[PDB]
């Protein structure tokens, strides 16, 4: 109909890998929508990664990948606004994986069907290594204890570019004979970043309000 | 490494619904284990934790993951993931235009006919869909759903002649699946006598679960969003055969006798009910209880063809007196509601609001047109509920549930390839909106309208809710007085016997083993032969 044009906020970083590489959210009305782009000032990269806000991912992310051609970023749906809410199966988060620098994008689904896509991220750790990426889903109640580890590695035999490596659990002595329950618990301080950033952050003050359509 | 014992407090059997493969299983399991861990003071490596199963993948096209434990995913969980469904015969596969998939996850209508049925026994996980029912006798019906001239709707299908509503196969696969469940329960009690058996059912699966109760009742029964109806609606009159139109007194007596059969097991040799929680409430022995969980936004159970106990629960009389079934089933029958602007798990209330939800919004999420309101009519004026269920330490405030009834996220026109509609790709997760699409689509007009933004139907909202299981249902579960250090491979054998893809000869060959109708299931037909003509004449118009 006679739609009014929307105003977007200015681009702001939501996950700073280091000085040169960082994830910027832009073209957005609030911190729960917009798009997230991968930026590398040295290589002058500015390519789109998610068609949604990366702030929805409330888990932890550890970027150890030194490659600007392999990118993996968690695609998380919004609990308050998503077409799969109420559906008889629910929603399923995923990871957007590109192996060409960002031009061709693919989606690898993870996790279980839920009615709270953001609420599931609060229980997840994600490592982005040069050779792929690992997802840790914590079980139990309180604390981040007793995880299940899912590993994805580069392959040229699949459209995504990655395939699950059964030989995971190399985070903790790769010859430790993993049991049925699974390493209670696992230490990731060897992956802790130098800048001490793990969660996605957003500054609501830059969200542009607009007092339009008085009637 | 530190290897601790299991010591589970009673087994739990998840019973899924129609065209369902236990989607809510994983993360009802996670939440319920966390709730039990807080309720019973378990901590550290001693606490319970959920199992983790292999997810799906592409081959592309979606494939349901193999029902196998992931590497290092076996956790301390008392959940037995039951499964059931319908398989086609060895020579009668495509007589019923219904979705069909093999174990590997291939669409029957996507392979050449000569290759089809070479291998990969064709079936559908959870039974067709247009085949639900609102009574137990219809599970033994020799006759399936007939589409000939709103009847049996189940979302995942356009609204506002007869697309996907092909004539359904006979309903023995319901009763047979119930017999399997009644086997497993009795089988458990043979192997394990001093433990607790809990059945946790959803949708049509409630009937299957209820039928197993009339054969071998468990120590606890939970029915979420049940299609059980104590009165025959006009649609029930026009659709079901004369043999399967059950009187009001008979349906009420059937339910009451099932609750009594379950309540039989409330006396065992003596958790410790000598325990008061951190919020000053007394821990409760929930042996022999039967719980009815309802959702007032259920687009399937609130629809005029059903209007069942999974939606309105046990409503109150015209003068406020509680439902007549409460006195019938005794003091072991409880009811809980989960809707917007409505506390769940609070202090029991006499006339809990149903028709007036208390926030100005209409009862039905975005239901305005005459046809929409004819399919989902508003509940009767001033309908009320009794919530006789106990209180929990951390109940759900009505403000927490002010956002619980979902709606159209965006009902604008769709582009065709990049949008949020049935057969599209979620532009965010790069994953299809609804996966079942492929196993269903079988000029472009019709297939070009395969972008109908399916209206969210609050059917899976109740079982999937992490808050509801962790803070309410966890305390609603019964716990045996003497826990049992559990068995290594015995429990895995139970899970193998539960998954019909691993033990049901009906899946391997097709040999249905239909159990006889138990005495608790009444077949008293109401004098409705004439009344069927009354509703039939109106359809002529
Ligand atoms: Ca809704």
């Amino acid at each position: 109909l006679n739609v009014p044009p929307p105003v977007y906020g200015p681009p702001q970083v939501i996950f700073r890998i280091d000085d040169n590489r960082y994830f910027t959210l832009e073209n957005y009305t609030h911190c729960e929508n917009g798009q997230t782009f991968y930026n590398n000032k040295a290589k002058n990269i500015h390519v789109k990664i998610l068609d949604a806000s990366g702030y929805l991912f409330k888990g932890r992310l550890f970027w150890l990948s030194t490659r600007d051609d392999f990118l993996a970023f968690p695609a998380t749906l919004n609990t308050r606004h998503a077409s799969c809410m109420g559906s008889n199966k629910g929603c399923m988060n995923a990871v957007i994986v590109t192996t060409d620098g960002g031009k061709r994008r693919s989606g690898v689904p993870y996790g279980s069907y839920t009615q709270n896509p953001t609420g599931a991220t609060r229980d997840y750790d994600m490592l982005v290594m040069n050779d792929g990426f690992y997802l840790l889903r914590y079980r139990g109640g309180q604390g981040r204890f007793s995880p299940v580890i899912l590993r994805w590695i580069l392959s040229t035999e699949d459209s995504s570019g990655v395939v699950r490596s059964e030989d995971a659990y190399e985070l903790f002595r790769p010859g430790e004979e993993v049991p049925s329950t699974g390493f209670y618990k696992i230490d990731l301080s060897r992956f802790y970043p130098k800048n001490n950033v793990m969660e996605m952050q957003c500054d609501r003050t830059l969200e542009p309000v607009q007092p339009s359509e008085s009637k | 490494e530190v290897q601790p014992p299991l010591q589970l407090p009673g087994l739990i059997i998840f019973v899924h619904g129609v065209n369902s493969e236990g989607e809510w299983y994983d993360y009802a399991e996670r939440s319920l284990c966390a709730g039990l861990n807080q309720r019973l003071g378990l901590e550290g490596e001693h606490g319970l934790k959920e199992n983790n199963y292999e997810g799906g993948f592409f081959v592309k096209k979606w494939v349901s993951g193999p029902r196998k434990i992931t590497k290092g995913g076996d956790g301390r969980s008392p959940v037995i993931r039951f499964y059931w469904g319908y398989r086609a015969a060895d020579n009668e596969t495509d007589t019923y235009a219904i979705p069909l998939k093999n174990k590997k996850g291939d669409n029957y209508y996507d392979l050449p006919p000569e290759s089809r049925k070479a291998k990969g026994p064709w079936f559908w996980g959870g039974g067709p869909f247009q085949n639900g029912c609102n009574q137990l006798v219809s599970l033994w019906s020799k006759t399936g759903f007939n589409n000939n001239p709103v009847p049996l709707p189940f979302s995942t299908q356009v609204l506002n002649r007869d697309r996907l509503l092909s004539d359904a196969p006979p309903r023995h696969y319901y009763a047979h699946a119930a017999g399997r469940l009644a086997k497993l329960i009795k089988t458990i009690r043979n192997q394990h006598p001093e433990d607790t058996v809990t059945v946790l059912s959803h949708s049509q699966g409630t009937m299957i679960a209820l039928a197993a109760a009339a054969i071998e009742a468990p120590d606890a029964l939970f029915v979420m969003n049940s299609p059980y109806a104590l009165e025959n609606e006009p649609t029930t009159y026009i659709s079901y055969p004369i043999k399967e139109i059950i009187s009001r007194k008979a349906r009420s007596a059937t339910f009451a006798d099932i609750v009594k059969k379950v309540a039989e097991n409330k006396t065992r040799l003596k958790w410790i009910p000598e325990g008061k929680t951190h919020n000053g409430l007394p821990e409760r022995d929930n042996h022999g209880t039967t719980w009815i969980y309802c959702n007032p936004h259920d687009r399937v159970m609130g629809s005029s063809p059903l209007r069942s106990i999974g939606w309105q629960g046990l409503p109150d009389t015209k003068d406020g007196t509680p439902h007549t079934l409460f006195k019938q089933a005794g003091d072991t029958l409880y009811v809980r509601i989960l809707g917007r602007n409505t506390p769940c798990g609070g202090t029991p209330t006499a006339q809990t609001h149903f028709s007036n939800l208390g926030d100005g919004k209409p009862f039905w999420d975005s239901t305005t047109t005459l046809l929409q309101r004819a399919t989902w009519p508003d509940p009767d004026s001033g309908q009320t509920l009794t919530i006789n269920a106990p209180q929990v330490p951390e109940p759900l405030t009505a403000e927490e549930l002010k956002n619980f009834d979902q709606d159209y996220a965006r009902d604008e026109k769709q582009s065709g390839g990049a949008g949020y509609a049935y057969g599209q790709i979620n532009p965010e997760t790069k994953k299809p909106v609804d996966t079942d699409y492929r196993y269903y689509i079988s000029e472009e007009m019709l297939e070009e309208v395969r972008t109908y933004v399916q209206r969210p139907t609050d059917h899976s909202t109740l079982p999937s809710d992490e808050r509801f299981m962790s803070r309410v249902v966890a305390y609603d579960l019964p716990i045996g007085y003497c826990w049992h250090s559990w068995d290594k491979a015995g429990l895995e054998e139970l899970r193998r016997q539960a998954d019909w893809l691993e033990s049901d000869d009906y899946y391997f060959s097709g040999k249905l083993t239909v159990p006889p109708i138990p005495p608790a299931i009444k077949q008293d037909v109401a004098e409705d032969a004439e009344q069927r003509k009354a509703e039939e004449k109106a359809r002529l118009r």
